[PDB]
């Protein structure tokens, strides 16, 4: 039991390409006007937490560069429907939730089910993280602008969106992405400088002291740090930089050239 | 456009690229593996592997979350790894546990791990799961196929996990496994609406629609769209495409699940895409 | 001089310690760095002990991945590019070139649900 | 405004 050998074949390969031979020399296309997804946009994006007005108004902008009329005026649309002057309140015997206003909810439900015919990951990713006794519990899930009740769908579609940017070679974006989502071995341990202990964490537990003093300005260290794995001499990332940027040896007196040590 | 000239003799017949589009990795009927650098349109040989008893069928990148990793299957005992270390390609691993030639290499999603599925030409399917230290921990079932086991796919993971994976054979059959708890591989509904002779099978990327849809072709030239609305209801509802003149070798999604190209034995290159109305119409 | 018979003293030692103490004033740190050298070239008795344990807390496999770049640590693949950094109240980091790309604009650890600042959170 | 004039 054996086929026959085939002569020919077709593959879809990264993220906008596609490979092809036939009965022998092999082409590679572009073919990247023909799916639902742009690179550039991805490149243009932005988001930013601390400043939501500013996010949909630059990106209004940078669709014009591409000539997308729908996504003008889609975030034409997002930037007055998340003002700031829309926020809910305590009490809901005090005021109607914009929610619940037919320019809320049901709206964002009727953009959310039209990209998803087209299969628009990019622009269905950036909506959901952009918008993110019995009767005050009904309360707060009737005034959220996203169903409680799909957390799943809005996880996997910014997962997905994710592993897309990944493939085209950015990385910050990911990140930045990625840190809207709901749902959330071996390691290295500090010798404290005074009771001679290995100590997990940057403060110490018998002395409670600082367990980690840069080896520049000796200044207790808290918060990022590099260190060589043999000799273990380490401190800020920034007096490194300045400290092997031209040396090579230890600058504790150690002669321990960590730069080959360390960098397996 | 870009174009690669290859140096082997013997026809080509497969050839994939990277993850990121980077390098392309050829395989042929001569003996060769040769890869390629392709970056900013080039042609640099990066290397030349060799080594090999018959014609090698597929090669399978696998992800760059586990360095640089090549699967190849030839018409032989052979699923040889060719791990790159240090700056140079050579052999890793080699495994020879089926008899019959094995035809279908495809790797796991990498949220399970670095798990290679592999189907051989006597029915039966070798799970090659790595356990570290360069280890390997093969199992596999057998009788799965009665003379078939030629085309295997990985379904999308969804949400601890419940693995599984699609196959097809000569028994113009298509079986769904699997994995139960305790870790045997279990069987579960098997569709058969084909005629004369699967060859391959697809199942599309995932992006949050609650639908999974299989692609699948035949030596009928009949491609069948498989289509499943509700994860607890277990039904598909085959659909036909184009009923093809000749033999219908390779399918291959987008990766938006939007474009399916499929090439035969009529030496063409069609792309289709679905309508509004629900029809499956060309494009080029 | 002499090293084990006046470098003993514990008169000789005093002027040492309160030389490094008044270079570390000043902000020459990196003078003090080749006068560390030059005294340990001198005499070997003074050498500082090591620093960072290697431990596995949950004691033919891996364990810290980088964050941006989410590949392995460890195995190989403009020198400093490589080393893996370490936040310490955050236990978390990845390549020096990625993070230091990572940390310019954004001020917040990759890893999403984390709120450690590492990079300000020393100065 | 946004819904009925381009
Ligand atoms: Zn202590
Ligand atoms: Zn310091
Ligand atoms: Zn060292
Ligand atoms: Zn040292
Ligand atoms: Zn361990
Ligand atoms: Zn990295
Ligand atoms: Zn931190
Ligand atoms: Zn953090």
């Amino acid at each position: 039991n054996i086929p026959f050998p085939r002569t020919s074949g077709a593959r879809f390969c990264g993220a906008g390409y596609l490979v092809y031979f036939t009965r022998g020399k092999v082409i590679i296309q572009d073919i990247a006007c023909l799916l639902p997804v742009h690179k550039s946009l991805g490149e243009l994006y932005i988001l930013n937490v601390n400043d939501i007005q500013e996010t949909c108004q630059k990106n209004a902008a940078s669709a014009l560069l591409v000539g997308r009329k729908d996504l003008v005026q889609v975030w034409s649309l997002a930037t007055v429907a998340t003002d700031l002057c829309l926020g809910p309140k305590s009490d809901p015997d005090l005021e109607t939730p914009w929610a619940r206003h037919p320019f809320g909810r049901q709206l964002l439900e009727s953009l959310l089910a039209h990209y998803c015919r087209l299969r628009d990951v990019q622009t269905l990713a950036m909506l959901c993280s952009v918008f993110e006794e019995r009767e005050r519990d009904q309360h707060d899930k009737n005034k959220r602008l996203l169903d409680p009740a799909n957390t799943q769908q809005f996880d996997d579609f910014k997962k997905c969106y994710g592993e897309i940017l990944y493939r085209w070679g950015l990385r910050e974006k990911r990140a930045e992405v990625l840190k809207f989502v709901s749902c959330p071995g071996i390691e290295f341990g500090v010798y404290c400088s005074h009771c001679r202990s290995e100590v997990r964490g940057t403060q110490c537990a018998i002395c409670k002291g600082f367990t980690f003093q840069c080896a520049i300005c000796h200044v207790a260290v808290r918060g990022s740090s590099n260190f060589c794995l043999t000799c273990g001499h380490g401190g800020h990332t920034s007096h490194m930089m300045e400290w092997f940027r031209t040396q090579e040896v230890c600058p504790t007196g150690c002669g321990c050239h960590c730069l080959l040590e360390s960098t397996f | 456009i870009n174009t690669v000239d290859t140096s082997h003799e013997d026809m080509i017949h497969d050839a994939q690229m990277d993850y990121y589009g980077t390098r392309l990795a050829t395989c042929s009927s001569d003996r060769s593996v040769k890869i390629f650098d392709v970056r900013n349109g080039g042609q640099i040989l990066i290397a030349d592997l060799r080594g090999h008893e018959g014609p090698v069928w597929q090669v399978a990148w696998a992800h760059p979350m586990y360095g640089n990793i090549l699967a190849s299957c030839s018409y032989d005992r052979k699923v040889i790894i060719w791990r790159e270390e240090n700056g140079t390609w050579e052999k890793s691993h080699e495994h020879a546990g089926h008899d019959s030639s094995v035809n279908s290499v495809c790797w796991a999603p990498h949220d399970y791990g670095l798990i290679l599925a592999c189907g051989s030409s006597d029915g039966a399917i070798s799970l090659l799961t790595y356990t570290g230290e360069g280890q390997w921990e093969v199992k596999k079932i057998n009788n799965a196929h009665t003379i078939g086991c030629n085309a295997v796919s990985w379904a999308p993971a969804v949400v601890n996990y419940i693995k599984r994976f699609a196959s097809g054979g000569c028994d113009n059959l298509i079986k769904l496994w699997k994995e139960e708890e305790d870790g045997q591989w279990k069987e579960e509904q098997k569709l058969e609406a084909h005629s004369d002779w699967v060859r391959d099978v697809a199942w599309a990327p995932s992006i949050g629609l609650p639908t999974s849809t299989i692609a699948s072709c035949s030596q009928d030239g009949r491609v069948f769209i498989w289509t499943c609305d509700d994860a607890s209801s277990n039904t598909w509802s085959p659909k036909l495409l184009h009923k093809f003149n000749d033999v219908v070798w390779h399918v291959s999604w987008s990766i938006t699940a939007n474009i399916l190209a499929v090439s035969g034995g009529d030496n063409k290159v069609t792309l289709w895409k679905e309508s509004v109305d629900g029809q499956w119409v060309c494009i080029s | 001089g002499s090293p084990l018979d006046v470098l003993k003293d514990e008169r000789v030692q005093y002027w040492i310690e309160n030389y490094r103490n008044l270079l570390d004033a000043w902000r020459f740190w990196h003078k003090r760095a080749e006068f560390d050298i030059h005294r340990s070239k001198l005499d070997p008795s003074s050498k500082p002990l090591a620093q960072v344990f290697v431990s596995c807390n949950f004691c033919r496999k891996p364990l810290p991945r980088c964050a941006l770049c989410l590949i392995n640590m460890g195995t190989p693949v403009a020198q400093f590019n490589n080393w893996f950094t370490w936040c310490h109240n955050c236990r978390h980091g990845g390549h020096a070139g990625h993070m230091l790309s990572w940390f310019r604009d954004h001020a917040e650890c990759p890893v999403s649900a984390c709120t450690c600042k590492c990079m300000q959170l020393d100065t | 405004r946004i819904i009925y004039c381009s």
